[PDB]
């Protein structure tokens, strides 16, 4: 029950997922041969939301991989945890994407997405009672952005009820490193709006400033910076794994964490994050993680919160926890920061409290908010794509793939609307 | 004999009933796998565990419960656990997915498909009794089963039944503490059959219990493990006389005719009063003078709430173990001298003595310590009118922006539905500013 | 005095019989090679309805084995229970049925009918005063349909004027593993009308339910669905075998379990049910067992009685029980339930209760219903009957066979006039 299809889209949602079953092969006791190896029974009772058991005690997740380029998949074969995977699920074409979204949408992603459609129903046929989908991927990229958005659009004409949700990392303008990633970011935002239940909206800015400042890290790769990403998705559906004292599905989540449709764009952030070293001197309790959730520091989305205001959040604590020190700090936060909070709603704060934290300390927690404060992000882009395509530029890679003007305008308008639709949101009583 | 149901709906209505089933194991001398003890060559309906205990051939007790849940999960607590054989295995119902904070869920989408399957287990249940008492329906206002679905079986229990009694026991939303957006949506659509099909509902809300675990007991960090025995106490003791001798026993249904005024005024809280860490159980008076009083603390309340803002309209002391009623005759005495305890004007006679001789247990690795006596005291007053009051504000906030409509509607009700709730509601609070004011001539 | 013939025919007839002899055979304590070990002398009084006594105190039943095909017999002997049996009873041919009605009934069916009455003339000249035969077949097969109704048809030409009843497995359209199989069923239903004095309707559906839900079994063989079906044909003739309170033979249920002549397709039923672990969970009564066997979902017949009413039910207990119990149960039933009754019959159950349980538990019970809800099964055979005859589908391998049209037309009427039947006798005051 409760089952979990994962579909990891292009390099970077191939990248984080890799080190994302490294972290749930981890949860359960999962050998990188498939094996069991674990010693308690909670690890198995709720195995089967990630993974189905196969012939013999071995144990293949519902993970489809696809690329349009075999690289990532050969890597990923090659690796500690190529064994892992079904090698049906590895489907991907030969052709790069271009860093093109018209490539990957139309022209060569279409090709491939009859061969796919036919993995998920492979998976989808096998379930007792699917809860959900998710992506990986990235706004920005060819195949996380384009084909992507392909099979998103081509879920809800199959499975038009499951909670699908995206872990969808967004571009920065101070890290740029892909010259139209504007048009690329443009054209899938269009298409998260009307086809997502829940958007994890995570940038690259935000990822480096909790490793320099918070973790004291030296020297991030995309290793490292999709390393913490993992431990949020962990997090997500930690209660739908673990036994707790508060539950909370994807679906519980979605239900009051989304005010009005359309504005299911969330900020996640984690707690705790120590240097090694440093953690013998920080006390791990409730109010110390509490003032990390709320700190702006702590957020994987480069924006400050103060810049807006929390419409709603969650708050998902994992551990062997008590319930009036999280009743509390959950309040002495939306009393004390009362103008941080959307006043026409009481008790901003949703939790849950699972009994199961992470496998290297006590009491950790996933904040998830849905702020105000994320129009910065769609104004950033909408300032970089208005300043290209005023010129036209990089025109012809693009209406030369089956696109034209009218899809990027329309898009520039979806995404400028729901800017309208936070800022409404924030102000207006 | 004086059997009774209890029906445990939802997150909450189940992890009670936890607590409650722990404690009936305790009270009448049953192991975890419902067997009695070699040294119980006793009466057993005459110490009367056949109100809550059928006992099945071979010395064995099941009880009378049935375990709802839409959810998978949390019954799979219960399976195993420890309790994993005192249950009978068909009385332990699931689903596959919750209502999920969604009332339109619990009542019309997903509750249908499992309500026929409950009101069967009723009904096998229903057969077995012989002199049926009523019903007791645990849950939460603002889950989704436990708004959801218990809207939708007190409706089918008021059609196939409709004379017994059907005692509720809720959370109710507590004003600072919540852990759900949506927890006012499911609450005001909850009205409708609390106050139409129940016949007597009570309140708690869980500040009002962090209080007097704190205060009371010195607990410095309660979970919702710690606040359930809290409440198995007050339930025990309601349903103690049935089922102990004593004087001045109470039915079920003495309740309602001494408690109950008129036909929708029938939301009385619980206190108790002998909530005593054991180093603060020595060091103590605790006679039966002490404990009287203690019920009509506003800090022993059970709800947010203080009855110095409203009046009394009926109270209604339950008490057990070493008792001498003129001590209890010579306490109401005091209780009617203070002014500060307002009755109504129309109540002259105050309220309605119940005793029992059986004192309560101490619950292993439980909170209490051990007291020779207890009280708790159900009690109208109009002070709970205050607990709405902070709550159809909330309510009233959200629906004015037309907030989480969106979900509701695609589920199975409407937006109009949202109108008549909060008008049915709002007619409650004025029918409580109408009946705390007597009449002059 | 009152003995049985049991003339169990075709595939399914073998493996239910197989099933049947061991569950009698345990009745009666008799050991697989055939000696007796039994201890109370209850075992042996009446064993004689069932057993031949041979030399040196073997038992050898009243069993004839009838088939078309060498391989059911060759398991049979080669198992447990090869010893039990005489070999001159084993009769066969060797050239298969063809799953074909024609094939058993008139070309390769009354070659070998020959050899078969020679072997009941064996039983019948032996026994003190017969009361009866028996049919274990399946109305689906082709010797169980067609060589289970030659045999029957050239039986009330020598034997007129006993109890022959069968226990006939009928096809359901939810589980269909044969594609002819409603040719096959509706030329046999022509035959069992006329010719038999009580049907034993029972389905498959109705086995896996009985399973899956009341059991709680995973993985249900023919094995298992016929070790029930055994169980309840042991209480048929319990009181015929066992000293009881009220007796009751074959020809007592048949009487007054029959209004009108030609009427005569019952509805078993069996209680108690439970798994094993919600043993002691189940108190064990006279009111509990009652309720299982006016259940829906405690029917062997894939049908539910609520589309109907039953005319006449029979009741028959083993165990050592009250009569004030069951005659009130019985009486309890027939007031709350009166709109479920026929009511030009006064006092529609008749209750039988033996003394002797089965060799597990105490207070057995079963039900035997004359429901006007079986038109349900009659009808969705005529429904595929009549939809590839209007074809004329597989027609050639009956026509070639010596059959024509005019046998098909004929018994399809034979079949619809009797829903017609069913049908008069629910409604019409
Ligand atoms: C001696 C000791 O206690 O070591 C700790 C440790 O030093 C700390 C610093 C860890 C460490 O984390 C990091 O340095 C880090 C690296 C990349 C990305 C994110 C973090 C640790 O590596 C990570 C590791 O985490 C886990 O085991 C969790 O279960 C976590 N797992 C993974 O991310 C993972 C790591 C390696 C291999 C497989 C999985 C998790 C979190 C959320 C959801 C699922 C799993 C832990 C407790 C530690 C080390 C090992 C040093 C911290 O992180 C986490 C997520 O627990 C960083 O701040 C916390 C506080 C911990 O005390
Ligand atoms: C502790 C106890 O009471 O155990 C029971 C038991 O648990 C139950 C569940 C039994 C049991 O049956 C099965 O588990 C089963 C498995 C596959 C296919 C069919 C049945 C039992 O095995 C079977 C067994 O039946 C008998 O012994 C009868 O004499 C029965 N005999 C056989 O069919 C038989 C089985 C194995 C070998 C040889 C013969 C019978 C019933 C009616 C008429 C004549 C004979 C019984 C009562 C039990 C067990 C032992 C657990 C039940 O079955 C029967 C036929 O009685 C299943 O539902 C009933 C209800 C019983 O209460
Ligand atoms: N006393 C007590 N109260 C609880 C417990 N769990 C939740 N509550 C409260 O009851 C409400 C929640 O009911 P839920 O468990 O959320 O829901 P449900 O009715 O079981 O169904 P879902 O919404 O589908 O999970 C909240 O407002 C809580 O404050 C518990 O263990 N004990
Ligand atoms: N978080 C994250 N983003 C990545 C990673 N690799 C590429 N990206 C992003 O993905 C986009 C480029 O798409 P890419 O994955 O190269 O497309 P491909 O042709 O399908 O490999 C850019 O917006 C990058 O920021 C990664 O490892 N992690
Ligand atoms: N109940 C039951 N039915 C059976 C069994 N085996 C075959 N059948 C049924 O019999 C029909 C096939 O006839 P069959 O017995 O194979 O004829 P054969 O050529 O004489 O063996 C189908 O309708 C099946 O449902 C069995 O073991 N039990
Ligand atoms: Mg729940």
């Amino acid at each position: 029950m409760r089952e979990i299809v994962h579909i990891q889209a292009g390099q970077c949602g191939n990248q984080i997922g890799a080190k994302f079953w490294e972290v749930i092969s981890d949860e359960h006791g999962i050998d990188p041969t498939g094996s069991y190896h674990g010693d308690s029974d909670l690890q198995l009772e709720r195995i089967n939301v990630y993974y189905n058991e196969a012939t013999g005690n071995k144990y293949v997740p519902r993970a489809i991989l696809v690329d349009l380029e075999p690289g990532t998949m050969d890597s990923v074969r090659s690796g500690p945890f190529g064994q892992i995977f079904r090698p049906d699920n590895f489907v991907f074409g030969q052709s790069g994407a271009g860093n093109n979204w018209a490539k990957g949408h139309y022209t060569e992603g279409a090709e491939l997405v009859d061969s796919v459609l036919d993995v998920v129903r492979k998976e989808s046929e096998s379930c007792d009672c699917l809860q959900g989908f998710q992506l990986t991927h990235s706004l920005g990229g060819g195949t996380g952005s384009g084909m992507g958005t392909l099979l998103i659009s081509k879920i809800r004409e199959e499975y038009p009820d499951r909670i699908m949700n995206t872990f969808s990392v967004m571009p920065s303008p101070k890290v740029s490193d892909t010259v139209v990633e504007p048009y690329n970011a443009t054209l899938s935002v269009h298409q998260l709006v009307e086809n997502t239940d829940e958007t994890y909206c995570i940038d690259n800015e935000a990822l480096y400033d909790i490793c320099f400042r918070t973790l004291k890290l030296t020297t991030p790769t995309y290793g490292d910076l999709n390393h913490l990403v993992s431990a949020t998705m962990s997090g997500v559906t930690t209660c739908l794994r673990f036994p707790g004292q508060l539950n909370a599905d994807l679906r519980k989540l979605a239900v009051n964490m989304v005010p009005f449709p359309r504005l299911h764009f969330f900020m996640p952030g984690f707690a705790p994050l120590t240097s090694r070293g440093s953690q013998q001197y920080r006390a791990l309790t409730v109010p110390e993680l509490t003032q990390q959730m709320f700190d702006s520091k702590n957020m994987m989305a480069a924006c400050d919160p103060r810049h807006g205001r929390y419409l709603t959040v969650a708050a998902i604590f994992r551990g062997r926890m008590s319930m009036k020190e999280v009743d509390e700090q959950m309040l002495n936060v939306q009393n004390k920061n009362s103008s941080y909070f959307v006043e026409w709603i009481p008790n901003n704060v949703k939790t849950a409290v699972c009994d199961i934290p992470p496998r290297g300390l006590k009491m950790s927690a996933t904040f998830i908010g849905n702020s105000t404060a994320i129009q910065e992000l769609f104004k950033r882009i909408s300032e970089q794509f208005t300043a290209m395509f005023r010129r036209k530029a990089f025109l012809h890679w693009y209406t030369g793939e089956g696109m034209d003007e009218m899809e990027f305008t329309e898009a520039e308008s979806n995404m400028n609307d729901l800017v309208s639709e936070y800022q409404q949101y924030q102000d207006a009583t | 004999m004086r059997e009774c149901i209890s029906i445990h709906v939802g997150q909450a209505g189940v992890q009670i009933g936890n607590a409650c089933w722990e404690l009936y194991c305790l009270e009448h001398g049953i192991q975890p796998d419902g067997q009695m003890p070699s040294d119980k060559t006793i009466g057993g309906g005459d110490d009367s565990f056949n109100t809550f205990f059928s006992e099945t051939g071979a010395g064995k007790h099941v009880p009378r419960a049935v375990f709802v849940d839409l959810e998978p999960t949390v019954i799979d607590e219960v399976r195993t656990g420890t309790y994993r054989q005192l249950f009978h295995p068909e009385q332990l119902i699931t689903g596959k997915e919750d209502a999920a904070n969604n009332y339109a869920r619990g009542h019309y989408t997903i509750g249908k498909e499992i309500i026929d399957l409950v009101l069967d287990r009723i009904r096998k249940l229903a057969d077995q009794c012989t002199g049926l008492q009523g019903f007791l329906v645990f849950h939460s206002f603002g889950g989704g089963t436990g708004s959801g679905f218990t809207s939708l079986l007190m409706e089918r229990l008021s059609v196939d039944y409709g004379k017994k009694s059907k005692l509720e026991f809720s959370i109710y939303p507590a004003p600072q503490v919540s852990t759900a957006v949506v927890e006012p949506y499911n609450s005001i659509l909850t009205t409708h059959t609390t106050l139409e099909h129940s016949d007597c509902a009570f309140m708690v809300d869980n500040e009002a219990i962090y209080d007097i675990c704190r205060r009371n007991l010195d607990i410095e960090r309660p979970t919702y493990t710690n606040l359930n025995r809290l409440i198995s106490q007050i339930v025990s003791s309601i349903t103690a006389s049935l089922r102990f001798d004593g004087a001045l026993n109470v039915d079920l249904t003495e309740f309602q005719t001494n408690l109950v005024p008129y036909p929708r005024i029938h939301f009385p809280l619980a206190t108790y009063a002998p909530v005593i860490s054991a180093e603060k159980a020595y060091h103590e008076q605790l006679s039966v003078a002490e404990i009287t009083n203690a019920c009509f603390e506003p800090a022993n309340q059970m709800v947010k709430c203080d009855p110095r803002h409203g009046k009394y309209m009926a109270c209604c002391l339950l008490y057990r173990g070493d008792v001498v009623p003129k001590d209890v005759n010579a306490a109401i005495a005091t209780i009617k001298t203070k002014r500060s305890i307002q009755f109504v004007d129309w109540c002259p006679t105050g309220f309605k003595v119940g005793i029992n001789y059986q004192p309560p247990t101490v619950v292993p690795g439980g909170d209490l310590a051990k007291v020779q006596r207890a009280v708790c005291m159900l009690s109208n007053t109009t002070a709970i009118a205050e607990a709405w009051a902070r709550l159809d504000h909330k309510f009233d906030l959200m629906y004015a922006k037309r907030a989480f409509v969106h979900w509701y509607v695609g589920e199975g009700m409407e937006e109009g539905e949202f109108s008549e709730a909060r008008e049915d509601m709002a007619a409650l609070e004025k029918d409580y500013e109408e009946v705390g004011v007597d009449s002059v001539e």
